[PDB]
């Protein structure tokens, strides 16, 4: 204050207050998303475009908020979001639940070391019971359909979830190998704004944005080779600046028919392997080209019967050669028959403006393309989302060798084992342990109070249930009563959960410990 | 929080000093000789701050009983450089072929930051990367860059 | 935080604030530097309604002056004390406070201490003043035309460096004649001052 | 005075700007209300009797149609729900193009409806169970509401008695002449194993006399002028170059070298040969009218007319595909004469000019063809879009019927009937979404009673009158429109048919647009840029 | 960038405009450093070698002394830390009147010495305890310190040699003529029984020539003039009347009646002829010079100056009062003759004038009498205020001697030996107090520094010489002035005694404003208005 007048400075109790505030504001904030039987919110911005998500992430991120603590909670959710999968409401819950459970014993006079131990000893106890409580399994088709409906299943509503479900299991059985990670960046996300939602289906192939350009070719063929390449067809300049010097007209004619000559011999070649490997009208040649194609080499193609395309992206040099099985060369230097490939049905698809190019019928493809139609672009958005989360839920159950139910037994279970492990704690510890015990039930509270039942005696009533047996017993959200969550099919994940509650214990010691918010930075008012 | 727009969390004591703006020509030369002191050694740079403004704050009980800057400048020389032979007395050999030693050292460096409870991997990766630096070119010339690292 | 005095207020060391009072009491001496022998000439004051004033004595110039300056206002009340007891040199006592802060400046800026420059002021002036009474020179029984001849040419003298230079063997007479018909206390308002145009 | 502070939290860090409707009065309601508002401006203008509407946009225009589409797309609306509505309504005109205003009522009047049902106490979930259950129920007990069906698509005295219920809804009083020409131009160019194409109708604008003027043209036109002197040929080859009349050059910057004064005096007797030979070659193929569609020269303009050769330029990259398409012929990218497959097969090429507008008729003696252009007359601007909408919409109705040939009951009677089976259905059903069936089965008469204020009669006389007829033993009468009093008339001996596919699309569109608008309950909305 | 919030409890209900300093550091530091840079201001200005300041307020005047209190009354401070030094400088100017910058260099000194204490750990509980068990030692130590009591106190050869040391303080240089006219004063006002007055004494100012040109004078003085014509009057029996010299009327607004002619003839002839008698009777009593308090007329002055009456108007309503009890007279509320026991007999009344200026001087040639007024020469209005407040200190020292007749050896012996006696003392001090009473101990070495700083000789080695002298043997040995070289000389040889009880009372007050400085805890303030 006495170097810089204009710099905001704050002390401890009022930094603290601050970010109690905030973290308590964010809680109250996003907590009707939790479970299925959540809430819809609509966001609208600046330009008047309306999106209807329900992820927690695109939710924070498109809230207008202006806040040191908030930016940081968003980046740790983006973080989860873009490694694990899903996994962003319950992290700021949790993290609100854990800064409230300091700030009442703060307040009281303690320090938040012993928290911060405790904290971080309770932590290492919930590690230890996850990782002695996970059930090994063999991931069968049933189980992933499973996990994949219990994912989807807080996004949209029952048909649409299940069909979803399908597509997402189906697309991973067809990328699936016998070794190796799973490999992304293979199925295709493509959005028809045409007929409704209810018509999501898998397509065994590749769909692409863009069709022929020529209006005498092909529109449907039974049977035609596959040729990836991304060779240049249109009239190319030297690199060095040259020139031509004519005399009279028939030597500028000469010079024009001469010019054009580099291109046919390709455009030769290309006919001549067509004849060759063809030969009657009873086959048809696609030519995949990354550039663009002159109109007189397109042209020459049309007068054969091929049908080519031009200007395509570089993503489908893999998918095409994964799926057919053909070769993407760049040059005609040792152009074979042998690295072509194999299709089944190439049609093409008018929808007013834009055209499509539908390619099915495949032997043994390994990267399908899944087609996802929506009246709407916000519909669109949010089953492009959710599958993408579906997606992601399957590969961490996939890489994992284990499963863990869903529900909130897993929580029930947690703060179980530290309530019985608090008296084994010498200090004051034990505060610390209660604090992130209470802070664990909070999944069960929520999942409670959003189906509208009661949350103190629903609590009671699974800790009795629980401790007078020895199962996962689970939390329903249809009758209230105290179920199975390991029994029916809810399920979860193992390395999500963990990292979920690595991210909160670091962002509980990052904030337990910062007592400062000092802002003496340039005003920049110049001018 | 720095003009630019992000979070400048840390517990360094020249990060939190480079993100002050001042206007008195003291604290420029503070901030400038601590950002000296940081890319000299690296480490002790709260310390030296702390020293010269209880040197400063103890020197102005002189100032106001008449007396002469160049005899106070001159008694601190005397007695910097008094501090500089017990400092050189009081030396401890120590030898570099122990890495436990060296472990224990760096872990007593860093048992100040946030790394107090993973301590046990990062004097280990510490002590790695000082091991993978050290390189041995022509001559009898051995420097240590951290432009590899 | 809260400062101490009130914002706007202005402060000064010593020597700097010294020698600022002495720049600044040195240019009050150069407005009554030509006013004072008998060659001399007077001075001409206008102020803010359009007023000429014009007077030779040095009292009236510093009325008319209107300084500001907390230094420079030594000068005035000095001034108005000599013209209140006997009414004559205004400018002389002036002119040498003006010299011996001159003379002192150069004493005062290589490193003197006050009080030894206020007792050596103090002991000089005790020594003029008795040397001034021992070499005073004054009668004790006089004649009655003598005591009317020394009145005459002290109003010459004194008439001398003023405006009716030329008419001072005049106006010494009718002064006399009307100070010695004035009774015994010398009442000064008794004498009435008439100013008729032509 | 004591001012209150705001709460710590959200409201603090809501930012400037920015809104918050968390509760269901300030959101829920509000869409509602907003819709209701929206859906009342497009009430008087639905069934033939309604009016038209003049919307001024931002671009100083006048717009004074009859079609709900371009009124929705003219209004510029900042309201989410609104927006959302219009985004529905642009999707049911992409999928078929016969049903707007209809679907923009049937959701107000369910959203009107659902306000109350949440106001009683009911909740959004046995709602939207019920609304779903309705849909379904109603979609079940459609197509068994089938009383006619096409059959001929060829026929010119059949396909004209198809779109004229159609027509008669946005032209009320001249609408026989405009469905028999529109028929008879579905005819000239419909061709065999069915594939309709809707962009094989072309609409001229002529400013002239009336809508009694007006007809068909087996061909196209354009609105350009002859180049050459050559006036109109009998039997002419049309020659299309989409490359430019004049003589090619290099891509590559080059420049001539000539050297003393005999290639200087050689080099234009040589160009000046080459361009004759090429002239005479290109007319000694049988060509009579060359079409190009780039930049022509003055020496080419000149050869040609001097070998009697039309020219015809023009500048529109679709209007070449199109005349090509016409007369059979190709495009071509470089001066190269045909030989025999690549010649022309017009009838008559002559330029004529009506309204003090010289255009180019491109007449054809075939009954049948490829493309058609249907000359449309009029006096006014307005008049001449309205007429190219109603034969823009009739075109896809009769899409729509070549798609599915399934007929059904217009007027109001197949919603009167539905409305019926849905709350005789519905009274059998338990639980708590009884009440959002009988509130769908109610929404149902917004139409008759839309359709009865736009004629200028009552309302609730004509659904009583329609019920009871229903009740009696009859399906298909609905209300009467010549008719001045409140009475029924039967609607298949007048010819009162619509498109099945088209309502039950419209119908499945509305209740997504209403389960999408029922499930939000909370708006976060930023500063306007 | 990104912008911090308000706490969420008490900042936020701050309210703006006002201020809150609840940490330490914001807070008495603050204080601490507000008190410490008050200190130096008035530091230079302490003994008598110190010099002088000239401070002009917002009223445009000319305030050039040398004390402390005025300095802090013209200053006007916005600092409550250095508010209550002034307040305690004031209180200790209105009890006893001669210990300001002396309390105030005392709290500057214990409060830096107790912000050392303050940062290194001691509490400010301690710190209380330690200061007050220092103050309870000095104040019993103190008595232990006379050596030194006043004989006579109306002898003009012992007055003028103890407040020698208080003028010579504050006027350096001319002294002794000071110290007479002070002693000569107090001398002719003494009564008896003790019961001395402070408004005794009478300062006038009068622009002359030098300062030996200054007398006393055993009466009172007024610059006005005389009314009438009498001015020598030898025997004078003043008559002082408190109502003006006029013709009494009635308090409630009444008019004359007169109807007839006689009465309009005889009401003017009455008049006089009651005014005529009235003075005849008034200066029958033997009356010389009637002094009123009002307004008069023109018949009663005329007919004073007929029987010789001299009248000396005046209104002042405080000055008569002061003329009544120095002749012994009283006042009349009426214009009725006094008694004989109600008469102000005088020496001699005349009008004369000195530096231009009228004054009427009352002259008394009594030894003995009541008050007396002192008459100021000099050329400047500063040096006249400087003059009077002088002789005020000097008034007030005399009657302090009067109250307790304790000498204590001034210099600076005095306050080395107390700081000897309290480090000696508390030594034997367990616990954590031992460093309070060291520190309180050093604290009193302040004045010696200041003085020789003020001075210009080494203050560490006259320190040292001074303990080195207290060790040593001698008690009554303070720092020399009128020699360059810092060496020591004896203080009860030459002379330099200061009263006692002023100093006790003045360390009192030190050390209640320290203590209250060191009370407080937080500061909250609002906004000025
Ligand atoms: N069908 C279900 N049965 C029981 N619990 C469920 C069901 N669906 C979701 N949950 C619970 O709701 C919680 C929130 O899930 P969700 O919002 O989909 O992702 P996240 O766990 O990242 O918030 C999960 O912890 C899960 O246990
Ligand atoms: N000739 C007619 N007789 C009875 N009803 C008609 C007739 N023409 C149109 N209608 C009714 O008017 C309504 C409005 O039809 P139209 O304006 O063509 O499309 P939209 O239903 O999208 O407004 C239709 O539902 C139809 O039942
Ligand atoms: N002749 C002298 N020699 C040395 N010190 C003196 C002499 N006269 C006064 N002092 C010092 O001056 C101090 C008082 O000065 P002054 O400011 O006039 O009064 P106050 O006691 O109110 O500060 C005393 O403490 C005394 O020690
Ligand atoms: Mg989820
Ligand atoms: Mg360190
Ligand atoms: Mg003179
Ligand atoms: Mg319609
Ligand atoms: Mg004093």
């Amino acid at each position: 204050k006495t170097l810089n007048p204009k710099a905001e400075v704050a002390r401890a109790q009022a930094a603290l207050a601050v970010n109690i505030s905030a973290a308590r504001g964010l809680q109250d904030v996003l907590r009707t998303n939790l479970g299925p039987k959540g809430t819809m919110k609509m966001l609208v911005s600046g330009a008047g475009d309306i999106k209807l998500t329900k992820d927690g992430n695109v939710l924070l991120h498109e809230m207008q908020i202006q806040h040191p603590t908030a930016s940081l909670i968003a980046k740790v959710a983006t973080a989860q979001d873009d490694i694990t999968g899903d996994g962003t409401t319950s992290n700021v819950l949790i993290i609100g639940e854990l800064l409230k459970q300091a700030d009442l014993y703060i307040s009281e006079g303690l320090h938040p070391r012993i928290i911060t131990e405790g904290f971080e000893a309770a932590k290492e106890k919930a590690l230890q019971f996850l990782e002695e409580v996970k059930v090994s399994r063999e991931m069968d088709r049933e189980t992933l359909i499973d996990v994949a409906r219990t994912s989807l299943r807080t996004k949209v509503h029952a048909e649409l979830a299940d069909v979803l479900t399908e597509a997402v299991v189906d697309s991973i059985l067809a990328i699936k190998k016998q070794d190796e990670p799973i490999d992304l960046f293979m199925i295709e996300i493509m959005e028809m704004k045409h007929k409704s939602e209810t018509d999501t289906s898998l397509i065994r192939g590749l769909v692409l944005d863009h069709g022929a350009r020529h209006p005498d070719m092909k529109k449907r063929v039974e049977d035609a080779y596959i040729l990836t390449c991304n060779v240049s067809l249109e009239y190319e300049k030297t690199e060095v600046n040259s020139g031509f010097f004519y005399k009279s007209a028939e030597e500028r004619e000469k010079l024009v028919k001469a010019e054009r000559k580099f291109i046919e011999d390709r455009v030769k070649k290309i006919i001549e392997l067509k004849r060759k490997v063809c030969g009657d009208s009873d086959k048809g040649f696609v030519v995949i080209n990354q550039k663009g194609i002159d109109p007189f080499s397109l042209d020459a193609l049309s007068k054969e019967g091929i049908v080519a395309l031009r200007r395509a992206k570089r993503r489908n040099m893999e998918r095409l050669t994964l799926a057919c099985g053909g070769v993407a060369l760049n040059s005609f230097d040792d152009l074979s028959p042998d690295c072509l490939g194999h299709a089944g049905l190439v049609y093409e698809y008018t929808l007013g403006e834009e055209k499509f190019t539908f390619i099915e019928k495949c032997n043994n493809p390994r990267s399908v393309t899944l087609l996802i139609k929506g009246p709407n672009k916000h519909t669109l958005t949010q089953i492009k989302d959710a599958v993408r989360d579906g997606l992601r839920a399957v590969k961490n159950a996939i890489d994992d060798g284990c499963v863990v139910p869903g529900a909130g037994a897993v929580e029930v279970a947690m703060a179980e084992a530290l309530i019985k492990h608090k008296p084994s704690v010498k200090g004051r510890a034990q505060l610390g342990v209660q604090a992130f015990a209470d802070a664990l039930l909070i999944i069960p509270k929520v999942l409670a109070q959003n189906s509208g039942f009661d949350l103190q005696e629903t609590l009671v009533k699974i800790q009795a249930e629980h401790s007078e047996s020895g199962q996962l017993v689970g939390v329903d959200l249809n009758t209230g009563e105290p179920m199975v969550a390991a029994e029916v099919g809810v399920w979860d994940n193992y390395c999500v959960k963990k990292q979920l509650l690595h991210s909160c214990t670091v962002i509980a010691t990052n904030i337990l410990l910062v007592d400062e918010i000092m802002r003496a930075g340039m005003s920049s008012l110049k001018g | 929080l720095d003009p630019m727009g992000g979070i400048v969390m840390t517990n360094d004591g020249n990060a939190i000093l480079r993100e002050i703006q001042v206007q008195h020509p003291a604290a420029k030369s503070m901030i400038e000789i601590s950002r000296t002191q940081d890319e000299e050694v690296g480490d002790g740079t709260t310390s030296v701050i702390i020293l010269a403004g209880e040197m400063l704050s103890v020197a102005e009980h002189f100032l106001e009983q008449q007396m002469h800057p160049t005899v106070v400048i001159s008694a601190y020389r005397k007695a910097l450089d008094d501090m500089i032979s017990t400092l050189k007395k009081i030396s401890i050999p120590v030898d570099i072929s122990d890495s436990d030693m060296m472990l224990n050292i760096i872990n007593s460096s860093i048992t100040t930051k946030a790394i107090s409870r993973w301590s046990s991997l990062a004097c280990n990766i510490a002590l790695d990367a000082v091991k993978m630096v050290q390189f041995e070119e022509n001559g009898r010339k051995e420097i240590d860059i951290k432009k590899y690292a | 935080p809260v400062i101490l005095l009130k914002e706007g207020t202005d402060s000064s060391q010593g020597i700097p604030q010294l020698v600022s009072n002495i720049s600044a009491c040195q240019v009050i001496a150069e407005a009554v530097r030509t006013t004072l022998g008998p060659r001399g000439m007077d001075k001409l004051i206008v102020d803010g309604r359009g007023k000429a004033t014009i007077s030779n004595d040095g009292a009236t110039i510093l009325k008319l002056l209107d300084v500001v300056h907390p230094a420079a206002k030594t000068l005035v009340d000095i001034a108005k004390s000599q013209d209140a007891e006997v009414g004559d040199g205004t400018t002389s006592v002036t002119l040498l406070a003006a010299e011996f802060l001159k003379q002192v400046k150069p004493y005062v800026e290589e490193g003197l201490h006050p009080q030894i420059i206020i007792r050596a002021f103090r002991t000089a002036t005790q020594l003029a003043v008795n040397k001034i009474k021992e070499i005073a020179v004054t009668v004790k029984k006089a004649d009655k035309v003598e005591q009317r001849k020394l009145l005459e040419k002290c109003a010459m003298t004194a008439l001398s460096s003023k405006l009716i230079s030329q008419q001072k063997a005049f106006f010494a007479k009718m002064v006399v004649d009307a100070v010695m018909m004035l009774d015994d206390l010398l009442q000064l308002k008794m004498i009435g001052i008439k100013k008729v145009q032509g | 005075a004591l001012h209150v502070p705001k709460a710590p939290g959200f409201a603090q860090m809501l930012k400037e700007g920015a809104k918050h409707f968390s509760g269901l009065e300030e959101a829920v309601y509000r869409n509602i209300q907003a819709c209701k508002e929206l859906a009342q401006t497009t009430r008087t203008a639905y069934g033939p009797n309604g009016m038209n509407k003049m919307v001024i946009n931002h671009l100083e225009k006048l717009f004074v149609t009859n079609d709900a589409a371009t009124i929705l797309r003219e209004l510029e609306v900042q309201h989410p729900a609104a927006k959302m509505i219009v985004m529905a309504s642009h999707m049911q005109e992409q999928e078929v193009g016969d049903g707007t205003n209809f679907v923009l009522v049937f959701a107000g009047a369910l959203l009107e409806l659902a306000e109350e049902l949440l106001r009683i106490g009911l909740s959004v979930s046995e709602v939207i169970e019920g609304y779903e259950i309705a849909c379904r129920k109603a979609h079940e007990i459609l197509p068994n509401l089938v009383c006619c069906s096409a059959k001929n698509l060829r026929d010119i005295d059949e396909v004209s008695s198809l779109l004229r219920t159609s027509i008669m809804s946005k032209q009320y009083g001249n609408e026989v002449f405009l469905a028999k020409l529109i028929a008879q131009a579905c005819v000239s160019i419909f061709p065999d194993s069915g594939h309709f194409n809707v962009d094989n109708i072309r609409v001229c604008k002529i400013l002239g006399s009336g809508i009694s003027s007006s007809s068909v043209l087996h061909g196209m036109v354009f609105k350009k002028e002859t180049e050459g002197d050559v006036t109109s040929v009998k039997d002419a080859k049309i020659a299309v170059y989409s490359c430019p009349f004049d003589g090619m050059i290099t891509e590559t910057k080059g420049t001539v070298l000539i050297k003393t004064a005999e290639e200087l005096m050689n080099f234009s007797k040589g160009e000046e040969n080459l361009m004759d030979a090429q002239v005479k070659a290109i007319a000694d193929t049988g060509a009579n009218v060359v079409v190009t569609g780039g930049k022509v020269a003055d020496m080419a303009l000149h050869y040609a007319n001097k070998y009697n050769i039309m020219l015809v330029r023009l500048n529109s990259k679709w209007d070449l595909r199109r005349l090509c398409k016409t007369v059979g012929a190709t495009a071509l990218p470089r001066l190269t004469p045909p030989v025999l497959e690549e010649m022309g097969h017009c009838d008559s090429v002559y330029l004529s000019e009506v309204g003090d507008t010289q255009v180019v008729v491109f007449k054809h003696e075939k009954e049948d063809g490829a493309i058609s252009t249907i000359v449309l007359r009029g006096s006014t601007d307005n008049l001449m879009d309205d007429i190219e909408r109603a034969v823009d919409d009739g075109v896809n109705t009769f899409k729509v019927l070549t798609r599915d040939k399934r007929l059904v009951p217009g007027g109001g009677a197949t919603e009167i009937e539905l409305a019926k089976q849905i709350t005789s259905y519905g009274e059998t059903c338990p639980g708590l979404e009884q009440y959002a069936i009988k509130k769908f089965a109610e929404a149902f008469e917004a139409i008759p009673r839309a359709l009865a204020e736009n004629s200028g009669v009552k309302a609730n006389e004509v659904i009583s009158k329609l019920y009871a007829v229903h009740q009696e033993g009859n399906k298909n009468v609905g209300l009467d429109i010549e008719a001045e009093v409140p009475a029924v008339k039967d609607m298949l001996e007048a010819g009162i048919l619509d498109t099945y596919l088209g309502k039950y699309w419209a119908i499945k569109l509305a209740t997504n647009a209403a389960v999408t608008v029922l499930r939000v309950d909370q708006i976060i909305m930023a500063k306007p840029a």
